[PDB]
RNA sequence: UGAUUCAUGACUGGGGUGAAGUCGUAACAAGGUAACCGUAGGGGAACCUGCGGUUGGAUCA
RNA sequence: AGGUUAAAACUCAAAUGAAUUGACGGGGGCCCGCACAAGCGGUGGAGCAUGUGGUUUAAUUCGAUGCAACGCGAAGAACCUU
RNA sequence: CAGAAGAAGCACCGGCUAACUCCGUGCCAGCAGCCGCGGUAAUACGGAGGGUGCAAGCGUUAAUCGGAAUUACUGGGCGUAA
RNA sequence: AAAAUGGCAA
């Protein structure tokens, strides 16, 4: 482009937007767990993935995975989420925090333990 | 805020002796130096780039006894000082009243040092200093505390360093156990071994 | 005695009884609300030959508009009292149903499964095959063996008529699409015509 | 009395994703009628046909 | 009829260009083979032998399955073999 | 003054990326930033031993710029890739 | 002359 053309027009950036809008550039949003289910993943991956619907504080509804090795979330459970897709799972943006409110740690993990809200034996 | 883990596992790590004993017994009889630590270690993995140079940093960390972030600031302040940046670097290290302390002879090792400055049995100038990273400045004087000149580990540390080769830069007075920092070390005073141009380059990675 | 009832029929008694307390959660009239309750009245019913007065009591508790789920849990436990467990047969026996197959290995099955198992179905995941055996009207045990796809897709199973999550069923040629998990299967039937449908496609 | 923005609405349009569904086989080889572009008409569907245009068509013994 | 200006949600981790080695073509060329043509005798029908599938059985042991499994492993199952 | 006494954890170890094995599990349970990993000999899941990096912190998430010469003024393109 | 079709895998 010829300077004259940018000095008409100037160059314009893109747009960039998020991928945890439900977030809203918070680090994390309190939910309420509507529903507590389990998902097959897209091909080539094969599970019963666990996850649950969340109606958020801003009231946005969501899709939340739940990590780790059993779970102890129900429906009307409050949960705390933070940023994370889950590749194999579409329209899943989010993570539950393990060892957060009523969300509570996973059992007898010795590794990565922070990751999973279990603390140390 | 220090290491207080094994020593000779650090320099089988390196692969080269970084002084973490008195000296007194060979690296090789202690341990098998040669062998990298842990399970895995007799197997040699060719190293990346940036495990070269990553080992280099490492390597003068562990010598000096720096962390991390100590270690970064003084980067940073060789990279702002005037002249060459890892000459400037290797010289800060140098400046350290912990590693002036060991380089006089009143420490049989650099962590013997740290103990000694950390316990009040050091003086810079006449006036007590405590801490191990104090930078020592040119014509600064150094000397044991005289409640301190008793300790037996001072007079064994004094003997030790006779052993080793002399600091050009560092005139020491045995006995009176007070010694003067006259200059700042040059590179050419410093071993070669040490490569910083790895080390200014992982920082500018 | 206490009313004796397939597993297939006490799966339909749950499915009625979720429906009237839906109903009663869902609904603001009354008058729709009266005509489901009736009808759950109906058709436990014709479920149970005998009612007695415990299955009244259960009943009353599902009559009442202001039902809930510790009460439905009761009631249904009360009602699996009444069903009958699939008879699993012999070691022996089982390798005879399945005399070629060599050397075949019976997954222990679980008491609570088997009371709740309209049929009793397994995969062999080293050989990729469902094995399933079953009563027929007859009342004498049939087993089938088919090649089970690895892959696993969201549809409706043939044999419980549900979306779920399913897998092509090829019998030793289209295949059938049924629940991998024959557990889950076996408790979303309510029908055991319609496993029986299953088995007469399969031919 | 207008404008605008947001939410919602029987029903409806096209879009996307998902089973090894059903019907064909339009394209890629000269893909078995070279393909494609604009336009027009037609047809369950991919498409077919006319008119003009392009080569981003194979063949030539 | 439509033209023109011209988005978004959502979704994927590619899409794409040129060139390379193959393979393939109801593309071309040149050769060849019981490929065709020119012939002779068969198989498919019958009875029987033998193998296989299936069905049956207490068991009908196991293996071989387009060409390149099916008088195949078996150059020989009354018992033995098994 | 008394006495080593009163004072170490967190993430990571398939590639990118420093650091590897055993056992358990067997497309499950699970992992995952991307590429991907898991269907019975998993350095990728879970535990353990060992190791690497940081350290009174260490990870995760959110957010900005960078890397992005990927809006190119410095500093890009437009025959066939837009 | 006619001449259709063939899951995703690794
Ligand atoms: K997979
Ligand atoms: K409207
Ligand atoms: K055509
Ligand atoms: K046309
Ligand atoms: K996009
Ligand atoms: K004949
Ligand atoms: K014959
Ligand atoms: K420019
Ligand atoms: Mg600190
Ligand atoms: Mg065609
Ligand atoms: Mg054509
Ligand atoms: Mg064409
Ligand atoms: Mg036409
Ligand atoms: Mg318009
Ligand atoms: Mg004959
Ligand atoms: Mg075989
Ligand atoms: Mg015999
Ligand atoms: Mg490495
Ligand atoms: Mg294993
Ligand atoms: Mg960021
Ligand atoms: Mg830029
Ligand atoms: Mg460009
Ligand atoms: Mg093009
Ligand atoms: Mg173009
Ligand atoms: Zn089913």
């Amino acid at each position: 482009a010829t300077v004259n053309q940018l000095v008409r027009k100037p160059r314009a950036r893109k747009v960039a937007k998020s991928n945890v809008p439900a977030l809203e550039a918070c680090p994390q949003k309190r939910g309420v767990c509507t529903r507590v289910y389990t998902t097959t993943p897209k091909k080539p991956n094969s599970a019963l993935r666990k996850v649950c619907r969340v109606r958020l504080t801003n009231g946005f509804e969501v899709t939340s995975y739940i990590g780790g090795e059993g779970h102890n979330l129900q429906e009307h459970s409050v949960i705390l989420i933070r940023g994370g897709r889950v590749k194999d799972l579409p329209g899943v943006r989010y993570h539950t925090v393990r060892g957060a409110l009523d969300c509570s740690g996973v059992k007898d993990r010795k590794q990565a333990r922070s990751k999973y809200g279990v603390k140390r034996p | 805020a220090r290491y207080l883990g094994p020593k000779l596992k650090l320099s089988r790590r390196e692969g080269t002796d970084l002084f973490l004993k008195s000296g007194v017994r060979a690296i090789d009889t202690k341990c098998k130096i040669e062998q990298a630590p842990g399970q895995h270690g007799a197997r040699k993995p060719r190293l990346s780039d940036y495990g070269v140079q990553l080992r280099e940093k490492q390597k003068v960390r562990r010598i000096y006894g720096v962390l991390e972030r100590q270690f970064r600031n003084y980067y940073k302040e060789a990279a702002r000082l005037k002249g060459n940046t890892g000459e400037n670097l290797l010289a800060l290290l140098e400046g350290r009243l912990d590693n002036v302390v060991y380089r006089m002879g009143f420490g049989a090792t650099r962590a013997e040092a740290r103990q000694l400055v950390s316990h009040k049995a050091i003086m810079v100038n006449g006036r007590v200093v405590n801490i191990a990273s104090y930078q020592v400045s040119p014509n600064d004087v150094v000397s044991i505390r005289e409640k301190a000149k008793k300790q037996s580990r001072v007079k064994a540390a004094l003997e030790l360093a006779e052993q080793r080769e002399k600091p050009t830069w560092l005139e020491v007075d045995a006995g009176k156990m007070e010694g003067t920092f006259k200059r700042k070390p040059e590179r050419s005073d410093l071993s070669a071994d040490i490569n910083e141009h790895l080390i200014v380059e992982l920082y500018s990675k | 005695m206490k009313t004796m009832i397939y597993p297939h029929q006490y799966n339909y008694i749950r499915s009625v009884i979720l429906r009237l307390k839906n109903v009663y959660k869902t609904v603001n009239d009354k008058e729709t609300v009266k005509v489901i309750q009736s009808e759950t009245y109906n058709d436990i019913n014709e479920i149970f030959g005998h009612i007695d007065d415990d299955i009244e009591e259960s009943l009353k508790v599902l009559m009442n508009i202001r039902l809930s789920n510790k009460e439905i849990e009761a009631i249904l436990n009360k009602f699996l009292e009444y069903v009958v467990p699939f008879e699993l047969p012999s070691p022996q026996k089982l390798q005879k149903v399945f005399k070629k197959v060599k050397k075949i290995k019976i997954p222990q099955f679980e008491e609570y499964d088997l009371k709740v198992s309209s049929f009793v179905g397994w995969n062999e995941l080293a050989s990729n095959r469902k094995y399933i055996i079953y009563y027929d009207e007859k009342k004498q045990l049939k087993g089938l063996y088919g090649e089970i796809s690895n892959q696993v897709v969201k549809g409706f199973c043939t044999i419980c008529n549900k979306e779920s999550n399913v897998s092509l069923f090829m019998k030793k040629k289209k295949g059938d699409y049924i629940c991998r998990d024959s557990i889950h299967c076996n408790k979303q039937l309510t029908d055991i015509n319609q496993f029986y449908n299953f088995i007469d496609k399969l031919d």
